[PDB]
DNA sequence: GTCAAGTACTTACGCCTGGTCATTACTAGTACTGCC
DNA sequence: GGCAGTACTAGTAAAGAAAGTACTTGAC
RNA sequence: AGACCAGGC
C-alpha cells in the first residue's frame, strides 16, 4: 500500500531486463496502474512523486503537513522548478524505454520515489486447500477452519446458483 | 535495520557508504546533497538509500542479554 | 461417492407420523434407568446415558452388534416415564380439545350434526373434490328424527360424490393433494377449531363444563363453577388436574368422535385405516438418541459431557425421586398431606424437565439448549448442516490478475495441483498416461496420490519409494480374481491435469454468473489462483486482496456440466437484462483507443510481430494451419499498415473460414469534436470483417450490448467471441509493453486561461448564497446579509425540519448550477494537455476508468458536499462551523466547496468533504445487508419453478404459475439481436450458417403454423381499433396453439407487428420472403429450453440490481411489495387522467374540493377565560378573514358553522367527559334575532353543559360559546384538550384521501395525484376524471375494487418503476414470474412465511424459518410428501428435478 | 434566542473534560475551550482569514484537529476523503517495526519488516512524536504506468531484482 | 449517531475512523484535545463572580 | 358476536481468518501439629 | 505418649433508543 | 462447539 489508499495484491515479480528503463539508467521497482487514480482522486500520490524525487536529487526532505500549500502556490508548481533546476522536468515525467522491445516509448512516464507500506495480509495467512480430511463428528461433514485442514462452505447462496445454471449434478 | 547492501533498483553497491555518510555530515560540515555527491551516488535511486536509512541496529544492540549491565 | 458403488434401492417420499409408545419399546436397545453418566475408572456405568448396548463407545465394542467405534450406526433406547407427561409440540392443540369437548357425554361441546357437517367436509378435501364441499353445504328447538335424515342424506352425497370423481379419471384413491385445496383445508380447520372453542352449553346434552386454564405451560388448571349457573347441573335429573386425568378425559372424547377426527388428521385418505388416539398428545416415553450423536466435547483435560445428557439426566433424577415418593404410599393425614405434596411437585418437575429437553423456551429456573433449537435458525440443522455444507476437494486462495490465459481458463497453484486429485479407472485408453502418472507419484505433476483397488480398498502411495511404486503401475490393468468383483476396475486417484474441470466461486454469490465453471492451467511459480480480466466483472472480482473458491468435480456427470452448461463461455449475457458481463476493462479499454487511431501506423516488422502475439496458431486461435495478412494501407515510399487493418486481420484469422465476415454500424462513447473538424470516428464500420472507420471503445469491447464482441457473439458463436476476447486481449497486452500508456502530474493541469476562466464564474458564487437564502425568506431581493430580518428568519428556518430542507434545496439548486458552468467551459476547453494525449480525459471519456465529474473534482472544482438529501449540517447557534459566523449566507459556509483536488481544499472545505464521505462509507455498509435478504425470501418460494416440456412454467409440485414464459417463451439470453433487423439483414449469409434451414426441415411442421399466423394478423388489422373489452376475440395467437419450439412461424405479436413494420418500410440477393424465413427460425432456436431454472434466474434478477441501488422508494418499496404484501402501505397515491375538455384552471380549482380541510386549518388562534368560583370556561376560537379562508380552502362562512354546530362540540363534548371520568381514580348583543336565539338554543338542548353559543353570522370572523362544568371536578387544561380535538374535526373531507396535487404533466399526458385512496368517490367525478384510466399505487386496494388481473398488472409496474428511478434494466420476464406467484391464489400473498403457508413441501417451508411450527402442522396433518421442492431433495439426498434431473436416461441394449 | 437552547452560564471545572488548545486575539495567548463551550464562539482556521469584531479565537494551526495517523498520510488535502479515512486503517495495518526490545518480549504473534526508512515526504508531526524510532515502510521508485498488463484492476507488481536485495522483506 | 458533526471540531478526528461495522461509532481524538483527569480550583470563582454583578441565589 | 388496543413470537447480506477465556462455593474429611 | 485444634484438601453440588402478524383479554 | 474481541473482501 501507499500513504493514500491504493492497496492491491503482487502480481507478478517482473524480471529487471523486462522491466522500463529511464535515461538515467534506473528501473522502478513498483509499477502501479494509472487506471487506480481518475475513479480515486488520489492526487496526494502524484504530489508525493514530485514531492519524494525532487527530494531525493538534492538530500532535503520537503514538508507535506496538510494546507500549506494555497491555490496560488501549488506544489506541481513547487516541487516541478525543483525538478526543472536538477535537470529533471517540471511535470516529473521521464523518457523510458521498453524491456521487450528496447523502443523509446510514445509519452514520457510518470516516475518517482514514494513511501509504500507493506501490510500483513500475506497469501499464507490465507490459501487452504482440501482434498479429504477430518470430519465432524454427528454429521460427518468437512470441520470448519483453515488450520485444521478443513473445507470451505457451499451456503445457500452458492446453493441456489448451481440451481440457476440448471446444473443438477454439480449440486449433488 | 543496518545499512542495506546492494540498493535495490539499479545494484549499486550501498553498504560501504554509510560510515563515511556520517563521517561527511559531522567532522566536514556538509548538508546531505553535497555529502552524496562525494560519495559518487548520482542516481536518485541511489540517493535515496542513504538519504533515508535510519539505522536501527544501532538501537537494538543495546539489548545485549550476554553481559552484565 | 463412489461411480463403482452403485443403490438399486432410492426414497420416493416421507410422511410425518407420531411415534407411539408401543413401538419405541420394541424399537429399543435397552432401557436406561440411572441418571450417572459415566463412573470412576472412566467406564460407562451399564443402565446409564453412555451404555454398550446404545452404541461404540470410546474404544469399546458395541453390546447391539458387536462393532467397534468406526462401524457401529448406534442404537435406540429410551427411558420409562412413570406418569403420561405433555409433549410440548403438541400442547398448543392438546388445549383446544381438552377444552371445547364436554365433561358428561364426552362429545364436543357442538351439536352432533355440525360436528358431522365438517367430518364430511374434510373427506371431500382428502380427495380432490374442493368444488363439491361447498355443494354439500347447500343442504338443508329441533327433533332428533330428521337430524338423522339430515346426516344420512350428507353422507350419502360425499359417498357418490367420491365414486363419481374416483370413476371420472380425476381423483386416485390416496387421494389428491394440490397447493389450492391446502389453503381450503386449513381455511376449514381453523374456522372448525373457533367454532369448538366458543360453546357455552353443551348442543348434544345441555349442561355446562367447568373451563380450563392455562397460565404458562407445564401446568393444567380447571376453574370452579360459577356461584349463579350451579342451577343447570341440579335439573339434569383453582383446581390444579392431573395430567391421567387429562389424558383420560380425552382417551373418551376421541372415542366418542372417532368419525370426525380421522379427518381432521389427515390430509390424504388414510389407507391404514388407523385410530387417532390422545396418546398422540402425550409421551409416556422418551426416546434417549443414538450415543454416538451425543459424544462429549474435549478440549485437552477440558472434557465437558453434552447438553443432552445433562437434560437427559435430570429427567433420570426426577423419574427416580418420583419413585422413591411411592414409597410411604406403598407402606400405607400429616403421614399422607407431606408425602402427596412433595409428589405433586414431582409432576411438575417431571414436566418442565420434559419441556426443556425438548424446548429450552419453555424452560424455567443460559439454559441449557433443547432439540428444537438445534434446529430453528442460522446456526441451526436446515440451514447450517443441510442447505449449506462443508465440502470436501475444494480450495481457496487469493487471487492475483493474469493475461496470457485463454478466457475460459483458471491458473492453480502447483500446491493446489499436488493436493486435489481426480478418480480415474484404468481402462485400455489410461495405461499410457495412467500409467505415468502413478509413476511419478504423490509430489511430481501430473501425478497420484492413490489407487483405489476393485475391493473398495484404497493403497496410498505417500510412503513409497518409486521401485515400490513402478510395480503398482504394472498392477493397474489385470484381470481380477474375484467373480464377485470381475466388472470393477482400478481407479487411480491422479491430480488435476490441465484438461480437468473447476468451478470457481466468489462471494456473495449474489447472481448464478459469480459461480462459474472455468477450465484449468497449471502454472509453475506461486500460491496464488489467477483470473483473466473478462471475468473480472461477472464475479464483482476486484485485486485488492480478494480470495474466491474453487471447486474440484468429482465424476463425469458434473465434469459435463460446467463444460457445457454452467460453463463460463455460456454466461456471456446475463439473464437479467440480457447485456453482456464479460469484456475487457482498464488498460485494453485505453490501448485501443491508441492503437485505432489514425495515428497508428505499423511497418512490416511491426505489424507482423503484433498478429502473432496474439494468434498463435499452434494453440488452435487460427482456422487456417496457416497466418494470412492484407496488403499495406499505403505503398509508398515504404509500406505501413494501421490499426484499423490490424484488428481486421486479427478478427480473420479468428473467424470460420467459409462464412463471410461481420457487418456492424456501431457508435462509441468518444465524440467527432476530440478528433478534431470533420472526423468521423464516432461511428465505427465494420464491412465483410474489416474496421474501416471509428475508435475502439468500451462499448465495443467491454460489458456493453451492439458492439463488436456482442456482435460476434451471435454471428458466429460463443465459442468465438470468448476467442476474441482472448486474442484481443492479447494484442493489446503486447501493445501496451511496447508502447506505453501513463497520467501524470502534466494531464491534471489547466492553462492559463482555463484558470482565468474558472475564478471568475467563482467570483459569482459569493452572492450565491445570499440570493438563495432571500428568495426562501420571501424578502425581495438585495438585502444586506447582517439584516436583523434576514437573520430572524433564517433563526426560524433552521428550528424546523421542513424549511431547512426548503432552504438547502434551492441553493443547491443556484450552487450546481454553478458547478456546471465551470464544467462546461474549463474542460476539455480550458485544459493544457488536450485529448488524446490527456490521459485523466482519454480514460474518463473512453470508459476506461473514471467519469466526467471525477475528472470535474479533480480539474474544475469539487461542488457542493450534499449530504442525506440535504447540505452540511447545521449546530443549534445557527454556525455551520466554528470558522463561520452565525446564519451567515455564503454558499462555501454550507458545503459548496470551491478548491479542487489538484490544487487543494481548505480546512474547512476539508471537514464538509469528511461529512460526505463517511456518508458514503456507511451506505455502502448498512444497505448492503437490506438486499440480501430481500433474495433470501425471494428464492425460497421460487427455487422450484421451472419450464416444463408444455413450454409451461410451473412449480415442483405440479401447480401451474403460467401458461409461457413472458407470454412469449423466449429466453432472454438469446432475444438481444433477434428485433436488431437491420443487423441481422447485413449479416443474411453468416447467420443463414448457424441455423441451417435446409437440413431443419424434416423435423418441423413448416405449412401450419404459417397459415393461422395470418389469419390472426388479417383480423387484427381488421379489427382491434376498438377498445379490449369489444374484442371477442375469435382467435388465439399462434402461441397459444402451436407449439413454438416444433411449429415453424409460431411468433409473438409483437414479433410479427415489427417485422411486418420493418419489412413494410425498406426494400432492400436476399429477397423479402428468404429474410422472413430465417427470422422465424432465429426465433424458434431463440425459444427458452424445458428445465430452465426461471424463479432462482427472476429472483437472482431482483436481489442483484437491488445492490446497485414524494412518495416512497428503493429497497424500503421492494420490502413493501414483496416481502411484507402489505396493505397498510405507507404512502398510498392515486392518478387521475385529468379529461381535455377541463382546462388547467378547472383542474386545480377541482383538486381544492378532495383534498381535506382541518378545522386547525382554519383557525387563528383560540383563546379560553375560565372562571371559578361551577367551573365556567368561555372558549373564543378566532378565525382569519373570511376573505383569506373562503379564497385558500374554498369553506364558505356558512358552512364553516356547521362543523362547530355539529361536528367539533360533539368531539369536544366527549374528551371532557373521558377526562372526568379518569380522574376518579366589542361583539353583538343578546336580543339580536328570533333565529340566533333558537340557533343557540338547539346547541344547549343537543348538548350536555353548553349554557351559550353565537357564531359571527355576519362576517365569520369569531366562534364564541361558554361552557360550564360542575363545581366537583378539579381542573382540566382544556387548550390541549382543544388544540387535539381541532386537529381531528373535519371542515371536508373525501374519505381516506388527505390530499390532492396537481403536478407538472410527465410524459404528455396530463395528471392528478392525490395522497389516498378511494376509487368509490372518484367514479362521482366523471365530469373532471377519466375513470376508466384510474391507475393507483394501493397494489392491496386495486385487488379489491378491480379485481385480481388489475392488482397483477399494477404489481407490475410498481416493481417497474422502482428499478426505473435507478436507471435499472430488468426485462418483463422477472416481473411477469413475481406477480404471477405472489397473486396465484387469487389474493395478494407475500414472500414470507405467512404467504407460504399453503405450499405442500414440507422440508421447503421447515428450512426456511419457523422449522417446529411448520414440523407440528405437518405430524398433526400427517402429511405425506412426494419430495419434489429443491429443499425437499437436498435433506433426503435426491437429484432435483430442474434442468439436468428434469428426466431420465434411458440405455438402448441390443439383446432381449 | 428564539426556541434555541436554553440559556444560562454553566461554568465547568471538572474531570473528564475535554480540552483543545486555541490562540486568542486581544492580549495574544493560549486558550483552552470545550465543546459545550466551543459552540457558540467564533474561532478562526487561519489568521488570514479573521473578519473584524466577529472572530475572538484562531487556531494555532489547522492540523491539530487531526489525529497522530490522519496529520501523517501526505498531502491529504489533495486526496477524495475515503481515501483518506482507508488510509489510518491501512497506516497501522502495516508491516513495520513493533519495538527493539524483541529479545525481551514474548508476544503469540509479530509482524517485523528488516529495513525501514525514514520518508523523503512527511509531515512535521512525523519527527515530533519520534516516528523515526519506528520505521513502517520504504522508499520505492514507483512508476504510475500501464506496461505490463499484469496490474490492470488493483493490483500491482514488484521489480523482481528489488526483493531479492532484500525490497520489503521481513519475518 | 454515526454521522460527522460540526460540534467535533478539534475534538474527534473526521477521517481516523474505521469502516463497516465500526464505522461513525468507533473515532480517534484530535492529537490536541486533551482530557482533564483532576477537579480545578474552583472554590474562588463565586466569591469574583459576585463582585461582577451576580445575585446570590 | 364484536371491535379493540394489548401481549406475543418472529426475521434482521455472504463466508473468510485470527486471538482470548471459558465453575464456583463449600463442606465434610483425613492429616498435620500443638499440646499436656 | 496420645488428645484436639486448625489448615488444608479433594470432594461433589448450584450458576437500555428497530420492523410485521397473530392470539387475545378488555368493555359493552 | 459457544461467548467476546480484532480484522479480510
Ligand atoms: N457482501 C459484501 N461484499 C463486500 C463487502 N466489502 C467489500 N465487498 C466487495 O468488495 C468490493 C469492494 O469495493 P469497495 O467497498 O471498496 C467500493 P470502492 O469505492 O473502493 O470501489 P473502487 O474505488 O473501484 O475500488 C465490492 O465490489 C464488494 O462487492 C462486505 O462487507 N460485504
Ligand atoms: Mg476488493
Ligand atoms: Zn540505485
Ligand atoms: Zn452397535
Ligand atoms: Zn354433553
Amino acid at each position: 500500500s501507499s500513504r493514500h489508499g491504493q492497496k492491491g495484491v503482487c502480481s507478478r515479480k517482473w524480471p529487471t531486463i523486462d522491466m522500463p528503463f529511464s535515461e538515467t539508467g534506473i528501473q522502478p521497482d513498483i509499477i502501479i496502474n494509472p487506471h487506480a487514480f481518475p475513479s480515486r482522486m488520489t492526487i496526494g500520490m502524484f504530489v508525493e512523486s514530485l514531492a519524494g524525487k525532487a527530494g531525493a536529487l538534492h538530500g532535503i526532505a520537503q514538508d507535506s503537513t496538510p494546507w500549506i500549500f494555497n491555490e496560488d502556490d501549488t506544489p506541481a508548481d513547487y516541487f516541478g522548478e525543483q525538478l526543472a533546476k536538477a535537470g529533471y522536468n517540471y511535470h516529473g515525467n521521464e523518457p523510458m524505454y521498453s524491456g521487450a522491445t528496447g523502443e523509446e516509448l510514445r509519452a514520457d512516464i510518470y516516475v518517482g520515489v514514494v513511501y509504500y507500506q507493506r501490510l500483513r495480509h500475506m497469501v499464507n495467512d490465507k490459501f487452504q486447500v482440501r482434498s479429504t480430511g477430518p470430519v465432524n463428528s454427528l454429521t460427518m461433514q468437512p470441520v470448519k477452519g483453515r488450520k485444521r485442514h478443513g473445507g470451505i462452505r457451499v451456503g445457500e447462496m452458492e446453493r441456489d446458483a448451481l440451481i440457476g445454471h440448471g446444473t443438477s449434478f454439480l449440486l449433488q | 535495520m543496518i545499512v542495506p547492501v546492494r540498493c535495490f533498483s539499479c545494484g549499486k553497491v550501498v553498504g560501504d557508504k554509510w560510515e563515511s555518510y556520517l563521517n561527511l555530515l559531522q567532522e566536514d560540515e556538509l548538508d546531505e546533497g553535497t555529502a552524496l555527491s562525494r560519495l559518487g551516488l548520482k542516481r536518485y535511486c541511489c540517493r535515496r538509500m542513504i538519504l533515508t536509512h535510519v539505522d536501527l541496529i544501532e538501537k537494538f544492540l543495546r539489548y545485549n542479554p550476554l553481559e552484565k549491565r | 461417492m463412489d461411480i463403482s458403488k452403485p443403490v438399486g434401492s432410492e426414497i420416493t417420499s416421507v410422511d410425518f407420523g407420531i411415534l407411539t409408545a408401543k413401538e419405541i419399546r420394541n424399537l429399543s436397545a435397552k432401557q436406561i434407568t440411572n441418571p450417572t453418566v459415566l463412573d470412576n475408572l472412566g467406564h460407562p456405568v451399564s443402565g446409564g446415558l453412555y451404555d454398550l448396548a446404545l452404541g461404540a463407545f470410546l474404544r469399546n465394542l458395541c453390546s447391539t452388534c458387536g462393532l467397534d467405534e468406526k462401524f457401529c450406526p448406534g442404537h435406540q433406547g429410551h427411558i420409562e416415564l412413570p406418569v403420561p407427561c405433555y409433549n410440548p409440540l403438541f400442547f398448543n392443540q392438546l388445549y383446544i380439545y381438552l377444552r371445547a369437548s364436554c365433561l358428561f357425554c364426552h362429545h364436543f361441546r357442538l351439536k352432533s350434526v355440525e360436528v358431522h357437517r365438517y367430518a364430511c367436509k374434510l373427506r371431500l378435501l382428502q380427495y380432490g373434490l374442493i368444488d363439491e364441499s361447498y355443494k354439500l353445504d347447500e343442504i338443508t328447538d329441533i327433533s332428533s328424527t330428521l337430524l338423522n335424515e339430515l346426516k344420512s342424506k350428507r353422507s350419502e352425497y360425499v359417498d357418490m360424490a367420491i365414486a363419481k370423481a374416483l370413476s371420472d379419471g380425476r381423483t386416485t384413491e390416496r387421494g389428491s393433494f394440490t397447493a389450492t385445496v391446502n389453503d381450503e383445508r386449513k381455511k376449514l380447520v381453523h374456522e372448525f377449531h373457533k367454532k369448538l372453542l366458543s360453546r357455552g352449553k353443551c348442543d348434544n346434552c345441555g349442561m355446562f363444563s367447568p373451563k380450563f386454564r392455562k397460565d404458562g405451560f407445564t401446568k393444567i388448571f380447571e376453574t370452579a363453577l360459577n356461584e349463579k349457573q350451579i342451577t343447570n347441573n341440579r335439573v339434569k335429573g383453582s383446581t390444579y388436574i392431573l395430567s391421567t386425568e387429562v389424558k383420560n378425559i380425552l382417551d373418551t372424547v376421541f372415542r366418542k368422535e372417532q368419525c370426525v377426527l380421522q379427518y381432521v388428521f389427515h390430509s390424504r385418505p388414510n389407507l391404514s385405516r388407523k385410530l387417532v388416539k390422545a396418546d398422540s398428545f402425550f409421551m409416556d416415553v422418551l426416546v434417549v438418541p443414538p450415543t454416538r450423536f451425543r459424544l462429549p466435547s474435549k478440549l485437552g483435560e477440558e472434557v465437558h459431557e453434552n447438553s443432552q445428557n445433562q437434560l437427559l439426566s435430570k429427567v433420570l433424577t426426577t423419574s427416580l425421586l418420583i419413585r422413591d415418593l411411592n414409597d410411604d404410599l406403598s407402606k400405607l393425614l400429616e403421614d399422607r398431606r407431606v408425602i402427596f405434596s412433595r409428589l405433586m411437585n414431582a409432576f411438575v418437575t417431571i414436566q418442565n424437565d420434559v419441556n426443556a429437553f425438548i424446548d429450552s423456551t419453555k424452560a424455567q429456573g443460559v439454559p441449557i439448549p433443547g432439540v428444537k433449537q438445534a434446529l430453528e435458525k442460522k446456526e441451526g440443522l436446515f440451514r447450517k448442516h443441510m442447505m449449506g455444507k462443508r465440502v470436501n476437494y475444494a480450495a481457496r486462495s487469493v487471487i492475483s490478475p493474469d493475461p496470457n490465459i485463454e478466457t475460459n481458463e483458471i491458473g492453480v497453484p502447483p500446491v493446489f495441483a499436488v493436493k486435489l486429485t481426480y478418480p480415474e479407472p484404468v481402462t485400455a485408453y489410461n495405461i499410457a498416461e495412467l500409467r505415468q502418472a502413478v509413476i511419478n507419484g504423490p509430489d511430481k505433476w501430473p501425478g497420484a496420490t492413490q489407487i483405489q483397488n476393485e475391493d473398495g480398498s484404497l493403497v496410498s502411495l505417500i510412503g513409497m519409494s518409486v521401485e515400490q511404486r513402478k510395480a503398482l503401475a504394472n498392477q493397474l490393468l489385470t484381470p481380477s480374481s474375484n467373480v464377485s468383483t470381475h466388472t470393477l476396475n482400478k481407479k487411480v486417484y491422479r491430480h488435476i491435469k490441465n484438461r480437468d474441470v473447476v468451478l470457481m466461486n466468489r462471494q456473495p454469490t449474489l447472481h448464478k454468473a459469480s459461480m462459474m465453471g472455468h477450465k484449468v492451467r497449471v502454472l509453475p511459480n506461486e500460491k496464488t489462483l489467477r483470473l483473466h480480466y473478462a471475468n473480472t466483472g461477472a464475479y464483482n472480482a476486484d485485486f485488492d486482496g480478494d480470495e474466491m473458491n474453487m471447486h474440484f468435480p468429482q465424476n463425469e456427470n458434473a465434469r459435463a456440466e460446467a463444460l457445457n452448461l454452467a460453463n463460463t463461455d455460456s454466461q456471456y449475457l446475463t439473464p437479467t437484462s440480457g447485456s453482456p458481463v464479460r469484456g475487457l476493462i482498464q488498460d485494453h479499454i485505453s490501448a485501443g483507443v491508441w492503437l485505432t487511431s489514425k495515428d497508428s501506423f505499423f511497418t512490416r516488422e511491426q505489424y507482423q510481430q503484433y498478429i502473432y502475439g496474439c494468434i498463435r496458431p499452434e494453440d488452435g486461435h487460427t482456422t487456417r494451419s496457416k497466418i494470412v495478412t492484407l496488403p499495406p494501407t499505403i505503398f509508398k515510399p515504404y509500406p505501413l499498415w494501421t490499426g484499423k487493418q490490424i484488428i481486421t486481420t486479427v478478427l480473420l484469422n479468428v473467424t470460420p473460414p467459409d462464412m463471410p465476415g461481420i457487418n456492424l454500424i456501431s457508435k462509441n462513447k468518444i465524440k467527432n469534436e476530440y478528433w478534431g473538424k470533420g472526423s468521423l470516428e464516432n461511428e465505427v464500420l465494420f464491412k465483410d470483417g474489416a474496421l474501416l472507420c471509428g475508435i475502439l471503445d468500451k462499448s465495443q469491447y467491454g460489458a456493453s450490448k451492439y458492439g463488436i464482441v456482442h456482435s460476434l457473439h451471435e454471428v458466429y458463436g460463443p465459442e468465438v467471441a470468448a476467442k476474441v476476447l482472448s486474442v484481443l486481449g492479447r494484442l493489446f497486452t503486447n501493445y501496451i509493453t511496447a508502447t506505453a500508456f501513463t497520467c501524470g502530474m502534466d494531464d491534471l493541469r489547466l492553462t492559463a486561461e482555463g484558470n482565468k476562466w474558472r475564478t471568475d464564474i467563482l467570483k459569482t458564487s459569493v452572492d450565491t448564497g445570499r440570493e438563495a437564502a432571500a428568495e426562501v425568506t420571501n424578502l425581495d431581493k438585495d438585502t444586506p446579509a447582517d439584516d436583523p430580518e434576514l437573520l430572524k428568519r433564517l433563526q426560524e428556518i433552521l428550528r424546523d425540519n421542513n424549511k431547512s430542507g426548503i432552504l438547502d434545496a434551492v441553493t443547491s439548486s443556484k450552487v450546481n448550477a454553478i458547478t456546471s458552468q465551470v464544467v462546461s467551459k474549463c474542460v476539455p476547453d480550458g485544459t493544457m494537455k488536450k485529448f488524446p494525449c490527456n490521459s485523466m480525459q482519454a480514460m474518463a471519456l473512453s470508459g476506461a476508468k473514471g467519469s466526467n465529474v471525477n475528472v470535474s473534482q479533480i480539474m474544475c472544482l469539487l461542488g457542493q458536499q450534499a449530504l442525506e438529501g440535504r447540505r452540511v449540517p447545521v449546530m443549534v447557534s445557527g454556525k455551520t462551523l466554528p470558522s463561520f459566523k452565525p446564519y451567515e449566507t455564503d454558499a462555501m459556509a454550507g458545503g459548496y466547496v470551491k478548491g479542487r483536488f489538484y490544487s487543494g481544499i481548505k480546512p474547512q472545505e476539508y471537514y464538509f468533504h469528511c461529512m460526505a464521505g463517511r456518508e458514503g462509507l456507511i451506505d455502502t455498509a448498512v444497505k448492503t445487508s437490506r438486499s440480501g435478504y430481500l433474495q433470501r425470501c425471494l428464492t425460497k418460494q421460487l427455487e422450484g419453478v421451472h419450464v416444463s416440456y408444455d413450454n409451461s412454467i410451473r412449480d415442483a409440485d405440479g401447480t401451474l404459475v403460467q401458461f409461457m414464459y413472458g407470454g412469449d417463451a423466449i429466453d432472454i439470453t438469446k432475444e438481444s439481436h433477434m428485433t436488431q433487423f437491420e443487423f441481422c439483414l447485413d449479416n443474411y449469409y453468416a447467420l443463414l450458417k448457424k441455423y441451417n434451414p435446409s437440413a431443419l426441415i424434416e423435423h418441423l411442421d413448416v405449412e401450419s403454423a404459417l397459415k393461422y399466423s395470418k389469419k390472426t394478423l388479417k383480423y387484427r388489422k381488421k379489427h382491434s381499433k376498438e377498445p379490449h373489452y369489444k374484442q371477442s376475440v375469435k382467435y388465439d395467437p399462434v402461441l397459444a396453439k402451436y407449439n413454438p419450439a416444433k411449429y415453424l412461424g409460431s411468433v409473438s405479436e409483437n414479433f410479427q407487428d415489427k417485422l411486418e413494420s420493418f419489412l413494410d418500410k425498406n426494400s432492400k440477393g436476399v429477397n423479402e420472403k428468404k429474410f422472413r424465413a430465417l427470422m422465424q427460425l432465429k426465433y424458434m432456436r431463440s425459444l427458452i429450453n424445458p428445465g430452465e431454472a426461471v424463479g432462482i434466474i427472476a429472483s437472482q434478477s431482483v436481489g442483484e440490481p437491488s445492490t446497485q441501488m414524494n412518495v416512497t422508494l428503493g429497497i424500503p418499496r421492494l420490502r413493501e411489495i414483496v416481502m411484507t404484501a402489505s396493505a397498510a402501505i405507507k404512502t398510498p397515491q392515486m392518478t387521475l387522467p385529468i379529461w381535455n375538455d377541463v382546462s388547467d384552471e378547472q383542474a386545480d380549482t377541482f383538486c381544492k374540493s378532495i383534498s381535506k380541510v382541518l378545522l386547525s386549518e382554519v383557525i387563528d388562534k383560540v383563546i379560553v377565560t375560565e372562571t371559578t368560583g361551577a367551573r365556567s370556561y368561555v372558549i373564543h376560537m378566532r378565525f382569519f378573514d373570511n376573505n383569506e379562508y373562503s379564497e385558500e380552502y374554498d369553506v364558505s362562512k356558512e358552512e364553516l358553522q356547521n362543523v362547530i354546530s355539529n361536528q367539533f362540540i360533539h368531539l369536544l363534548e366527549a374528551a371532557i367527559v373521558k377526562e372526568i371520568k379518569k380522574q376518579k381514580r366589542v361583539e353583538a348583543n343578546n336580543n339580536m334575532n328570533k333565529v340566533q336565539r333558537d340557533r343557540q338554543s338547539a346547541i344547549i338542548s343537543h348538548h350536555r353543559f353548553i349554557t351559550k353559543y353565537n357564531f359571527d353570522d355576519e362576517s365569520g370572523k369569531w366562534c364564541e360559546f361558554k361552557l360550564e362544568l360542575a363545581a366537583d371536578t378539579e381542573k382540566l387544561l382544556m387548550v390541549n384538550i382543544v388544540e387535539e380535538i381541532c386537529r381531528k374535526s373535519i371542515i371536508r373531507q373525501i374519505p381516506h384521501i388527505d390530499r390532492c396535487v396537481h403536478p407538472e404533466p410527465e410524459n404528455g399526458k396530463r395528471v392528478l395525484v392525490t395522497e389516498g385512496v378511494n376509487f368509490q368517490a372518484m367514479w362521482d367525478q366523471e365530469a373532471f376524471i377519466d375513470v376508466d384510466g384510474i391507475t393507483s399505487n394501493d397494489v392491496a386496494a386495486v385487488l379489491k375494487t378491480y379485481g385480481v388481473e388489475a392488482a397483477r398488472n399494477t404489481i407490475v409496474n410498481e416493481i417497474n418503476n422502482v428499478f426505473s428511478r435507478y436507471a435499472i434494466s430488468v426485462s418483463f420476464r422477472h416481473l411477469d414470474l413475481i406477480a404471477d406467484m405472489m397473486t396465484r391464489q387469487g389474493t395478494y400473498l407475500a414472500f414470507n412465511r405467512q404467504g407460504m403457508e399453503t405450499s405442500t413441501s414440507s422440508f421447503m417451508k421447515m428450512s426456511y424459518e419457523t422449522t417446529c411450527q411448520f414440523l407440528t402442522k405437518a405430524v398433526l396433518d400427517n402429511e405425506r410428501e412426494q419430495l419434489d421442492s429443491p429443499s425437499a431433495r437436498i435433506v433426503v439426498g435426491k437429484l432435483n428435478n430442474v434442468g439436468t434431473g428434469s428426466f431420465d436416461v434411458l440405455a438402448k441394449v441390443p439383446n432381449a | 434566542s428564539t426556541r434555541g437552547q436554553y440559556p444560562g452560564l454553566y461554568l465547568f471545572g471538572g474531570h473528564s473534560r475535554m480540552l483543545r488548545p486555541v490562540r486568542y486575539l486581544p492580549l495574544d495567548k493560549e486558550d483552552i475551550v470545550g465543546p459545550f463551550e466551543q459552540v457558540y464562539m467564533n474561532i478562526a482556521v487561519t489568521p488570514q482569514e479573521i473578519q473584524n469584531n466577529v472572530h475572538t479565537h484562531v487556531e494555532f494551526t489547522p492540523t491539530n484537529i487531526l489525529s497522530i495517523l490522519a496529520n501523517l498520510t501526505p498531502f491529504s488535502d489533495f486526496n477524495q476523503s475515503p481515501r483518506n479515512m482507508y488510509q489510518c486503517q491501512m497506516g497501522k495495518q502495516t508491516m513495520g517495526t513493533p519495538g527493539v526490545a524483541l529479545c525481551h518480549r514474548s508476544d503469540n504473534k509479530l509482524y517485523r519488516l528488516q529495513t525501514g526508512q525514514t520518508p523523503i515526504v512527511k509531515a512535521n508531526l512525523y519527527d515530533d512524536y519520534g516516528m523515526d524510532n519506528f520505521p513502517n515502510g520504504f522508499n520505492a521508485v514507483v512508476a504510475v504506468i500501464s506496461y505490463t498488463g499484469y496490474d490492470m484492476d488493483d493490483a500491482m507488481i514488484i521489480n523482481k531484482s528489488a526483493d531479492e536485495r532484500g525490497f520489503g522483506y521481513g519475518t | 449517531v454515526r454521522k460527522l458533526l460540526p460540534e467535533s471540531w478539534g475534538f474527534l478526528c473526521p477521517v481516523h475512523t474505521p469502516d463497516g461495522s465500526p464505522c461513525g461509532l468507533l473515532n480517534h481524538f484530535a492529537h490536541k484535545c486533551r482530557i482533564s483527569t483532576q477537579q480545578s480550583d474552583v472554590s474562588r470563582i463565586p466569591s469574583i463572580l459576585y463582585s461582577l454583578g451576580v445575585a446570590p441565589a
